[PDB]
RNA sequence: GGCGGUCGCCUCCUAAAAGGUAACGGAGGCGCCCAAAGGUUCCCUCAGAAUGGUUGGAAAUCAUUCGAAGAGUGUAAAGGC
RNA sequence: UGGGCUACACACGUGCUACAAUGGGAAGUACAACGAGUCGCUAGACCGCGAGGUCAUGCAAAUCUCUUAAAGCUUCUCUCAGUUCGGAUUGCAGGCUGCAACUCGCCUGCAUGAAGCCGGAAUCGCUAGUAAUCGCGGAUCAGCACGCCGCGGUGAAUACGUUC
């Protein structure tokens, strides 16, 4: 995987919103396309709104999905079987 | 015998050991090194102080229903997440970027040509 | 005899203190363990039955009851009269030799064993245990089983509630959950 | 108890070989080791690998780390 | 009259609280079975239900409690146990 | 910008790897050719189980490097077993390239260890340095082929004949 020194990645302009949201009561959505963006423990506790390739899918982030990218959770292709 | 696998008596250590789960040839290989054991050695003629040996090496190692917990509780979180994996892993197709217009049988299953 | 001398010295005085007992005959006791081996496939084949009597007699050191099926059912392929089921009665001190060993011996070699359950309990102070598999017996040798199969202990008790029975066995010894 | 129809049965010991504790019981197996006994008796001797006594939940102490939260497996592979 | 049905035996209802009592009145059985499913001696008590319990499912075996008969009595029904 | 072209109840084409002992594993030892290279090919040393990393060296090159080729040969081992065959799949941990590898990369270690016991009707290639088998280089290319192009090593069987 990525090597540990280059370190984990997530975009900026994402851990830009995360932070300026941190120390919030009352959270809201974070609406991105970085599907690429690693999870970090500071997105826990946050719905971002992953884009799909056609719509926003908003992920609740609990800490069991750190490590993970944000598009792990937003599927692009539908199928319901044949 | 060892960690409630019968190995093989017959065989040479090195490889009755890799009937037990979560032991390979490269591990097997390295506890013989520690404990001291030839490796060209039938596990029937195993003394008990060799064999003793063996068992207080694999006790150190996660190993047999200890280790299959293990790897089903990481599945189970991929599931519980809703990750694109677990879903993979639910539906019984290939989760690491195979392609699967053709192919993906050991996932799929015998091949239903209806 | 040990755990019976546990129950004796430790156990008894104990449960009269908690429950305040104004007499020594209110203390509850095992009555019986009757241990229950279910086989449904000696329809398929008789053997399998003959196979799981040979285990359970082992099991408890007795020679088991083969029961028969008190009534026909044609969804089971069973006829009345056929010997589906074995069980065991132990009473005094092969019931407390054969506890001791389920209680230190069997259920720790249950697979990924977390404690027996805690709300098997009849409502009148009887516990039933049911094993999933055999082989956590020291007698089943691990390799003459063909077949895996497990049993049901009923354990019987003076105990006129769940509490009591749940508290008696417990300092008898229980991993309860 | 009837006679000849029983499998034998006789007094013996077991021993939890994680910790060599023994208690004395009876069973129907049969080993090839025997031991003395307090109070001045031999008891055939079975080997056990693990008692009530040895066992986790009994015992209560485990041996593993209860895995590795992921939030803190994130934190140490990069220390943050 | 024909066609169809019936033809001997057992149980019930009809049958009017003794018995008997008819119709091409209303319902069913029989032409066996059992070497014990007979005799006797000794012993035993059911069907279901609730609750708990590995395979095990509505329901196969096990335990407790409840349960006067709601079972069983080879074979129809009645009477009986 | 993100997604898709890589979607999968299925059917077919072309391949690759196998189903083992004419083999697998370990150790030791030998022999090519075509080619490619400047921010590229990289010696040597050191670190790492490894993929690789680090300092650093030569070479715009029949001068240096990729590149000590693999089959092969010689010993040891395994002993017919779904296996010490097979290496799919999955878990975990890593390495690289890249702004980024979740959808979609290649490689590494550990673990896991699927089908497969030589394949129905049918069908394909090949007449010798050929088939068979073994590696090696290159184009595209940051990275990425079991494909394609080329290269050498080892190296057979058979052709009576022209009815179909
Ligand atoms: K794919
Ligand atoms: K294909
Ligand atoms: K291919
Ligand atoms: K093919
Ligand atoms: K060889
Ligand atoms: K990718
Ligand atoms: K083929
Ligand atoms: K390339
Ligand atoms: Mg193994
Ligand atoms: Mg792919
Ligand atoms: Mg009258
Ligand atoms: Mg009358
Ligand atoms: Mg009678
Ligand atoms: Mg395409
Ligand atoms: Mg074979
Ligand atoms: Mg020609
Ligand atoms: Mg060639």
């Amino acid at each position: 995987g990525r090597s540990l020194k280059k370190g984990p990645f997530v975009d900026d302009h994402l851990m830009k919103k995360v932070e300026a949201q941190q120390g919030a009561e009352k959270k809201k959505v974070i609406k991105t396309w970085s599907r690429r963006s690693t999870i970090f423990p500071s997105f826990v506790g946050f719905t971002i709104a992953v884009y799909d390739g056609r719509k926003h899918v908003p992920v609740y982030i609990q800490e069991d999905m750190v490590g993970h990218k944000l598009g792990e959770f937003a599927p692009t292709r539908t199928y319901r079987g044949h | 015998r060892i960690a409630g696998v019968d190995i093989p008596r017959d065989k040479r250590v090195v490889v009755s050991l890799t009937y037990i789960y979560g032991i390979g040839n490269t591990t097997a290989k390295k506890v013989l090194a520690n404990v001291g054991v030839s490796e060209d050695v039938r596990v029937r003629d195993l003394t008990n102080e060799q064999t003793d040996a063996i068992r207080a090496e694999i006790d150190k190692l996660k190993v047999e229903g200890d280790l299959r917990r293990e790897v089903n509780l990481n599945i189970k979180r991929l599931m519980e997440i809703g990750s694109y994996r677990g879903i993979r892993h639910r539906r019984g197709l290939p989760t690491r970027g195979q392609n699967t217009k053709n192919n993906a049988r050991t996932r799929k299953g015998p091949t239903k040509t209806v | 005899n040990r755990l019976k001398e546990k129950y004796i010295k430790e156990v008894t005085p104990s449960l009269v203190e908690k429950f305040n007992y104004s007499s020594v005959m209110q203390t509850p006791k095992v009555d019986k363990i009757v241990i229950n081996m279910g086989v449904g496939d000696a329809v398929s084949n008789a053997k399998n039955l003959d196979k799981a009597v040979e285990e359970l007699a082992l099991i408890t050191g007795q020679k088991p009851l083969i029961t028969k099926a008190k009534k026909s059912i044609a969804g089971f392929r069973l006829r009345e009269g056929m010997p589906i089921g074995a069980k065991v009665t132990l009473r005094g001190e092969r019931m407390y030799e054969f506890l001791d060993k389920l209680v230190t011996v069997s259920l720790p070699r249950v697979r990924d064993f977390h404690g027996v359950s805690k709300k098997a309990f009849d409502g009148r102070g009887n516990y039933t245990l049911g094993i999933k598999e055999q082989l956590i017996f020291p007698e089943v040798d691990y390799d003459l089983v063909d077949k895996v199969r497990g049993m049901d202990i009923v354990i019987v008790t003076t105990a006129n509630t769940d509490e009591e029975s749940r508290e008696l066995l417990a300092q008898l010894g229980m991993p309860f959950q | 108890m009837k006679q000849d129809i029983h499998p034998n049965y006789q007094p013996v010991v077991f021993m939890d070989s994680t910790t060599g504790f023994k208690f004395l019981s009876g069973s129907t197996k049969g080993s090839s080791e025997t031991v003395e006994w307090e109070d001045g008796n031999t008891y055939p001797l079975l080997r056990v690998e693990v008692t009530s006594d040895s066992h986790p939940f009994y015992t209560g102490r485990q041996k593993f780390t209860q895995a590795d939260g992921r939030v803190d497996r994130f934190n140490k592979k990069y220390g943050l």
